[PDB]
């Protein structure tokens, strides 16, 4: 029936990019290492959205404390969407199957 | 938390209740105990070691009783039934009296002094044997296998053990132990007859070898026991990360293969056609011995290799650079893998190790062998007891009533309190001839007094009552005999727990 | 717990008694069959010493011990086993008194020995070398049969019993190994029993009139089917995937006609003439058209045959079991001198009979297929042992315990010990002998007393072996009666009764172990 | 026993008492159950349903005792009932009666074999003298009377008065179609009981009578290729989804029509294989019915296995669930395969007539099942007593005018043959009086009064007991000719049979 995997998709969806963040998490701790060891030697742009912008150092720094908010925010929110979708998915499994069989 | 007289009586009650039918079990005339099970399994056995395990143990002394019977069962295995006999007696006879007459120790001290008196009396009544004459041994061994009551196959097991035990006879601590049993290695072979079973120089290894193990027939060429220090080095002289990946295969095997080469080329100098790898055995190691043009043999028990250290009689060396005939595989060596029945059997012959032949046993079946096998295992215990003690002592009442009068006279010459323990101990002896008279079907107190008259005059030298015939007899003439050792030992053991259970006044948690 | 000394044997003596009473008639034609409910919960009838033991679930250790030890003898004889229980505990009833008088059970176990030997000596001195005449075989057969079943039932069945053994001694086999095949068959009455010198298969396959009446039988026993399957997927090949099923649909029906026409060839290969009915025999099924393609050619193909038959057929016909058909000569497929598929009830029981070297004689019994028909399935194989024993020993004596007295007489009359100690045992020993022939008479008729003082004085008069008339209760010459003790039979009870009594007579402590 | 071992419940006293006594228990009613029987027996079968009869085997099989004593002898009583339709009411009583002489002889102290063997040779002596007392033989199956004359005897040995209309109705079922020479069949002649009409409206339609509603039209052909099927309709509509009918609103559309075309193909494939009657133990469906009306293949809406069984049995049909196109393997048999209203119940009718193989199908119209099945019972055991497969049954006095002859024969001779066996031989001639008593039981007088007079009838073969007062005061009814004899054979077995188990059940002390 349709109601099974509707929820498990966006489960699996926000699951992986969240885990992509875990790589980026180390990087978001390492970008706090990389930029903090950048005194303005190499031109620091934020890469934040599609516009690539002439940036400053605090703009570089405050951003990666804010870029960790990626790994902070996206990871956490999904653990909701994980079970938020998972339970309604698990719920709908036995209901509509037993019907169509019964 | 239980203690004291009650325990001291309970110790007897524990210990003594065992031996009752167990003494009737003593001797070929024997009254088997029926052991039914709560399951209902019925057991008719004259052998305590079986009886001991199977029975509910009502008291921790029985738990302790098991120990010294297992001890002798481990110590020799001969007379295990007899070790719990006189332990209770000492306790049983005197204990309540002399603790009511107040002492653990006076009996405890009178355990030893009664003990050596027998040992002293034994060595007089224990008279030496010809080990030069296998039959001077064999007759006892025959008396021993008729004690095991197989004269059919085991009379050959007599010879095979005897011939082996005379060969497995050797050892040196600097005090030079007579036999060595941990050298003695039997085989278990279907096919052939146990009459065709024999003993050959060194330790025959069927233990790891039921099939191809070291080629087949390696005539002169050596087998190489390896206690090295052969582990293939991931680097050259250094160990590096293990091999998870192609680079690790390439780089490391570069450094690995040359080290086993550095190793098993030091093996090829000692002239093996076969190399049995107990240590350093690993995927590369034995792979290079075929590259070292020698058969390699994998992941083997050092028990064998120690038996094998008694087979070719070599040592084993951990020396990576120095690997030789004298280091491993001494003598010319004979490595013969023979199929006796359907199983290929390494026979390591040309022993370089004192005497030292080990046992071919090939029965037409495993089972037809087993009847030889157990009594041959019994005969070796017997033979070594003749070897350890080369004084054959007359079995039963002859060795029994003899010591008693000494002990009494001892007690009487001591005329202290300890007289009563000896008076208990000397009387504690008389049970077994009584038991034999109990066992034979005659009236004991008559035969006892009769046996006293055998001591009153003869000193019961060779004269006990013979439980089989149930008569006053010449054990010399009967050929009824036994080594002082197991006689001593089993007895000396029977002293020990009586010392124990009398010492132990507190059973607690 | 512990039943100490005298108590432990007091248990042993008792457990022997009440069972011995059951077997005072389990024995002889006088012997009364006994039935079993609580042995299973099935309705079960049996007459024999050891089997009734095993049939019952026997909680008492004595009986529990006995079922194993009487086996070894019941392995050999089968009768005298229904006898054997008596002498044993009765000897306990002898000796226990003496130890109740006071004495060692030792010296009495001792005492039995020389008495056992003189018996063994007497067993030689008594045993009458007799001939292999089927008559001599009949009376040994039927006396065990008479013991186990009715003399009528003994008589009517005795023939086939003493017959097969002649053909199994045609093999010069000293014993009975094949021709032991017994067949129970659907019938209103167990009255019908037949002797098939060859074998009997129970099946005609599924196809009638294959030329199922076969005078010249070249026996193809083929454990492989002509029925692999008529559908798409093979016999052992199962597929729930679609594309793999379309693969097997074409040649599954073919590989049948592969094996089918191999036989159709094999028929003409064996025969070339439909005249000789060629017998295909399958341990598994065979397709109807396979049978059809075979039956029309005159090939009689049998399916779902039994492995023992496969064994039997291979051996009895000089036959062969085959995993392929192909083509073979008549003799490559062993020959049965006669083959006839025989329908009784619905099932057509193929009579494959007088197979070349008919090494296995099927003894067929047509009956209700109750345990009643099973109740006659024993005495035969039992009697088979007896005649096999009689086959074994040319030395066979009168039955009905004529030996007992002549034993009990001489063995006791002389002191074999000229002692107390052994004679004490000897006294008890040869006394437990007479239990059987007197109680048989006593159960039959005249009391133990007269028959004994008859047969004793009679033996005293005779030295001829005179023994009870089990339908009278006073002795006759059991050589003349026909009830006959094989020395193979009679000897072993002397072994058992003694050797069992030895250790069991010596126990004092007894306890739950574990 | 004394020892914890020795599995058994039988032996010694409990043999010489309880076994025989337990054997006594069941023969008690068999007395009321044989010969003319006014007695009746309520039975609930584990339906809790009452049923009433005089027959033991119907009841005894149900009854469960610890002891094989009861459990065994029924087999012999069956072995009778297997070979002979009636007398089984008697077959138990004599043994149980003859047994209890032993336990008396056991109090008198006579040995097992001693007690046994006297009965034995006397049983042979019986089996010797028993055919000497053959007083007639049967003659003609085509004759209704020649058959019906006997048939009463067994119906009598079940139930007294009904036998008259019945026995005639039986040979009117044509026991005669079969020769009764090496052949006869129940299932061909099978009783088919129509509840309703009268019990004496119980009729004869030769050829199958199936009370099942006869659907479709009449068969496509009367030869009909008959494909009988266990459940050829499991439904072609599927039970699935939400309501145990439908889930989605779109579901119902495919549920309804799918049954049709499947059944259309199904009932077409009934015509495609060529079955001229369709038999559905599975459900009936009007479309399939209309398909069976189109394809004109007579339909059977529901089946007991007995339907399918007999259809499988008789037609050579094979009942199989077909969600599957039907395939004739079942094919045809019966040359005339009909619809009929018998009892004016729709009656599925197949008929084919052959000297052997002809269905001449007893159709019982009846007012009461509980009767019509016991009415079935006597006619059953009457026509099964008709089953001898000797057209000449070597008749002996029926209802037992025999015993008085033999009770005279043996024990007189019983003493002549000497030795303690003679007493067992003389005890042998005693339990004959059972049915003379067992009738005098339901007749109400003393067997002594009976036997004294029926010894006083001396050599007769005729006068004996029965029902009414002529089994009471004279104890004299002519059991050669009331019209009532019985075959030597059914008689011959009971002695032979009740010789065996009785002898047997005594021998066993375990």
């Amino acid at each position: 029936v349709e109601k099974y995997q509707q929820l498990q998709k966006d489960l699996s969806k926000s699951m992986s990019g969240r885990q992509k963040l875990e790589a980026q998490l180390t990087e978001n701790n390492i970008v706090k290492e990389e930029l903090a060891l950048l005194d303005g030697s190499n031109v620091v742009f934020k890469l934040l959205g599609p516009v690539l912008v002439k940036q400053e150092l605090g703009e570089a720094r405050a951003t990666v404390g804010k870029r960790l908010d990626y790994i902070t925010a996206e990871i956490k929110r999904y653990e909701s969407q994980l079970r938020d979708l998972e339970r309604q998915s698990e719920q709908q499994r036995e209901t509509l199957a037993q019907l169509q069989q019964e | 938390r239980e203690s004291g007289r009650k325990v001291q009586s309970g110790n007897i009650n524990a210990a003594k209740t065992i031996a009752d039918i167990i003494r009737t079990c003593l001797g070929p005339k024997s009254m088997m105990k029926m052991l039914l099970d709560p399951m209902g399994g019925i057991v008719m056995t004259n052998d305590g070691n079986a009886i001991l395990r199977e029975i509910q143990v009502q008291h921790p002394a029985a738990k302790s009783m098991i120990e010294i019977s297992r001890t002798q069962d481990e110590e020799v295995g001969d007379g295990t039934t007899s070790v719990i006999i006189l332990a209770g007696e000492m306790l049983s006879v005197a204990e309540h009296f002399l603790e009511q007459q107040m002492h653990p120790t006076v009996v405890i001290s009178a355990y030893r002094k009664a003990l050596d008196d027998m040992i002293s009396t034994l060595k007089k009544i224990s008279i030496p044997v010809d080990i030069s004459d296998s039959d001077m041994m064999l007759n006892i061994i025959n008396s021993s296998i008729t004690t095991k009551a197989i004269s059919r196959w085991s009379s050959l097991a007599c010879n095979i053990a005897l011939d082996a035990v005379k060969m497995v006879q050797f050892e040196e601590n600097g005090r030079k132990e007579i036999d060595i049993k941990k050298y003695a290695r039997v085989e278990k072979i279907p096919g052939g007859i146990i009459e065709d079973s024999c003993v050959l120089r060194g330790v025959m290894i069927n233990k790891d070898v039921t099939h191809p193990r070291m080629r087949r027939y390696i005539k002169n060429p050596r087998i190489v026991l390896l206690d090295s220090s052969l582990e293939y080095k991931k680097g050259e002289s250094q160990t590096d990360i293990e091999i998870t990946r192609e680079e690790d295969f390439t780089r490391i095997l570069q450094m690995e293969e040359e080290y086993i080469q550095q190793l098993c080329e030091d093996i090829i100098q000692l002239k093996p056609d076969v190399v049995i790898t107990e240590k350093g055995i690993s995927d590369l190691a034995q792979h290079y011995l075929m590259r070292a043009n020698i058969t390699a043999i994998r992941r083997v028990r050092k028990t064998d290799n120690n038996r094998i250290a008694r087979a070719c009689g070599a040592r084993i060396v951990s020396r990576p650079e120095e690997l030789r005939e004298d280091d491993v595989g001494t003598g010319a060596g004979l490595l013969e893998i023979k199929k006796i029945g359907d199983e290929y059997f390494t026979f390591i012959t040309d022993c370089k190790d004192p005497k030292a032949c080990t046992i071919l046993l090939r029965g037409a079946s495993k089972e037809i062998l087993s009847e030889v096998e157990r009594n041959l295992q019994d005969a070796m215990q017997v033979c070594r007891n003749v070897l350890l003690d080369p004084q054959l002592v007359p079995g039963g009442g002859a060795s029994e009533m003899a010591v008693a009068h000494a002990l009494t006279e001892k007690s009487k010459a001591m005329t202290g309190v300890e007289q009563w323990p000896y008076r208990a101990v000397a009387q504690a002896l008389e049970v077994i001839p009584r038991t034999l008279i109990q066992n034979c079907g005659a009236s004991t107190i008559r035969l006892l007094t009769s046996l006293r008259a055998k001591h009153t005059q003869e000193n019961c030298e060779t004269w006990g009552v013979n439980g089989e015939t149930g008569t006053l007899v010449d054990m010399k003439e009967l050929g009824i005999w036994e080594p002082l050792a197991v006689k001593l030992q089993t007895y000396k053991t029977a002293v020990e727990t009586a010392v124990l259970l009398l010492r132990i006044d507190d059973i607690v948690s | 717990e512990v039943a100490r000394a005298q108590a432990a044997l007091a248990v042993n003596i008792s457990a022997a008694r009440g069972l011995q009473d059951v077997l005072r008639t389990n024995l002889g034609p006088k012997g009364t069959m006994k039935m079993l409910v609580s042995g299973a919960g099935d309705i079960k009838l049996t007459k024999d010493g050891n089997v009734l033991l095993h049939e019952m679930q026997i909680q008492h250790p004595t009986a529990s011990l006995i079922a194993k030890v009487a086996t070894a003898q019941d392995d050999i004889t089968g009768d005298g086993t229904t006898s054997n229980v008596l002498i044993i505990g009765e000897l306990l009833k002898q000796a226990d008194l003496y130890i109740s008088e006071g004495l060692h059970p030792r010296i009495i176990t001792e005492g039995f020995e020389a008495a056992k030997e003189k018996a063994l000596q007497f067993l030689e001195e008594v045993k009458v070398s007799r001939e292999m005449d089927r008559e001599t075989l009949i009376d040994v057969a039927r006396t065990s049969l008479r013991t186990k079943v009715h003399a009528e039932l003994a008589d009517v069945l005795t023939e086939a019993v003493v017959d097969s053994i002649l053909a199994i001694k045609k093999q010069d086999e000293p014993i009975d190994l094949f021709m032991i095949e017994i067949m129970e068959m659907k019938h209103k009455s167990e009255t019908d029993t037949s002797l098939i010198r060859g074998l009997v298969l129970d099946h005609g396959a599924r196809h009638p009139d294959m030329k199922k009446r076969v005078e010249d039988a070249y026996i193809l026993t083929c454990n492989v089917s002509l029925e692999y399957e008529k559908t798409e997927v093979n016999s052992g090949f199962f597929y729930k995937s679609a594309e793999e099923r379309e693969k097997l649909v074409k040649a599954e029906r073919k590989f049948i006609e592969d094996r089918v026409k191999k036989i159709i060839e094999l028929k003409r290969k064996v025969c070339g003439d439909s005249d000789k009915g060629f017998v295909v025999i399958n341990q598994k099924g065979i397709d109807p058209f396979s049978l059809d393609a075979l039956s029309k050619e005159g090939i009689v193909a049998l399916r779902r045959a039994k492995r023992r038959n496969m064994e039997r057929l291979t051996l009895a016909c000089g036959g062969v079991a085959l995993n392929s058909f192909d083509d073979l000569s008549p003799d490559c497929l062993g020959h049965a001198g006669l083959v006839y598929e025989y329908t009784l009830g619905e099932e057509k029981f193929t009579f494959i009979e007088k197979c070349n070297n008919p090494r296995s004689v099927t003894l067929l019994i047509k009956g209700p297929n109750k345990h009643t028909l099973t109740q006659i399935k024993d005495a035969v194989r039992d009697g088979l042992r007896a005649v096999k024993n009689a086959i074994d020993d040319g030395c066979v004596v009168p039955g009905a315990g004529a030996v007992e007295v002549a034993m009990a007489e001489a063995l006791i009359k002389h002191k074999p010990s000229v002692k107390g100690r052994a004679q004490l045992g000897v006294q008890a020993f040869a006394d437990a002998l007479l239990i059987i022939p007197k109680v048989l008479a006593q159960n039959s008729g005249f009391d133990l007393q007269e028959t004994l003082v008859k047969i004793q004085a009679e033996h005293s008069e005779s030295g001829q072996l005179v023994g009870v008339d089990l339908n009278t209760g006073e002795p006759m010459v059991a050589a003349e009666v026909g009830v006959w003790d094989n020395y193979c039979v009679k000897k072993q009870l002397l072994h058992s009764c003694t050797v069992i009594a030895t250790n069991i007579l010596l126990v004092d402590e007894i306890m739950r172990a574990g | 026993m004394l020892k914890e071992g020795a599995k058994h419940f039988s032996g010694l006293e409990e043999a010489v008492y309880r076994n025989i006594q337990a054997c006594k228990e069941l023969a008690q009613t068999t007395r009321t159950a044989y010969g003319p029987n006014g007695m009746n027996k309520m039975v609930i079968n584990h339906l809790e349903k009452l049923f009433v009869t005089n027959d033991a085997a119907t009841i005894l099989r149900e009854l469960e005792v610890q002891h094989p004593a009861a459990k065994m002898i029924v087999m012999a009583s069956h072995m009778q009932e297997q070979e002979v339709g009636d007398g089984t009411n008697f077959v138990l009583v004599f043994a149980g009666a003859l047994l209890e002489l032993a336990e008396e002889l056991l109090r008198i102290g006579l040995s097992v074999s001693e007690v046994i063997e006297g009965y034995e040779i006397a049983c042979r002596k019986a089996h010797e003298i028993l055919p000497n007392l053959v007083c007639c033989s049967a003659k003609n199956l085509r004759d209704i009377d020649e058959v019906s004359s006997l048939l009463r005897t067994s119906i009598m040995s079940k139930q007294y008065g009904n036998e008259v209309f019945l026995a005639k109705l039986i040979a009117q079922a044509c026991v005669s179609i079969f020769p009764d020479s090496g052949h006869f069949n129940v299932d061909n002649i099978r009783v088919c009981k129509i509840l309703g009409s009268g019990i004496s409206s119980s009729s004869v339609l030769h050829g199958m009578v199936f009370k099942k509603e006869t659907e479709g039209d009449v068969t496509s052909v009367k030869d009909a290729k008959i494909a009988v099927y266990s459940c050829p309709f499991d439904g072609m509509i599927t039970e699935t989804k939400g309501t145990v009918l439908i889930k989605t609103a779109e579901e119902l559309m495919n549920f309804s029509k799918g049954e049709e075309n499947l059944m259309d193909a199904q009932v077409k494939a009934i015509a495609d294989t060529g079955a001229n009657v369709v038999v559905t133990g599975g459900k009936v469906a009007d479309m399939a019915l209309h398909y069976a009306n189109k394809y004109n293949i007579m339909l059977v809406r529901l089946n007991s296995k007995w339907d399918l069984r007999r259809l499988c049995k008789t037609v050579g049909a094979t009942a199989l669930p077909r969600l599957t196109p039907p395939v004739l393997e079942e094919m045809g048999h019966c040359d005339s395969v009909y619809l009929s209203e018998v009892g004016d119940t729709q009656v599925v009718v197949f008929k084919h007539e052959k000297e052997d193989g002809a269905i001449s199908t007893i159709v019982l119209r009846g007012s009461t099942d509980n009767l019509m099945d016991d009415i079935e019972r006597a006619v059953d055991d009457g026509v099964n007593t008709f089953k001898v497969l000797t057209r000449d049954k070597r008749l002996v006095p029926g209802g037992g005018a025999t015993e008085i002859e033999l009770a005279k024969q043996i024990t007189s001779y019983g003493e002549t043959c000497p030795g303690l066996e003679q007493y067992a031989i003389k005890k042998f001639a005693e339990a004959f009086e059972a049915i003379p008593r067992a009738l005098a039981e339901n007749s109400g007088v003393k067997a002594n009064e009976v036997i004294s007079k029926l010894y006083a009838v001396h050599q007769e073969g005729n006068k004996n007991v029965g029902l009414d007062i002529e089994a009471e005061v004279p104890a004299v009814k002519d059991m050669l000719e009331a019209g009532i004899l019985d075959t030597y054979l059914g008689k011959y077995w009971a002695i032979k049979l009740a010789t065996n188990a009785a002898v047997t059940v005594l021998r066993v002390d375990q």
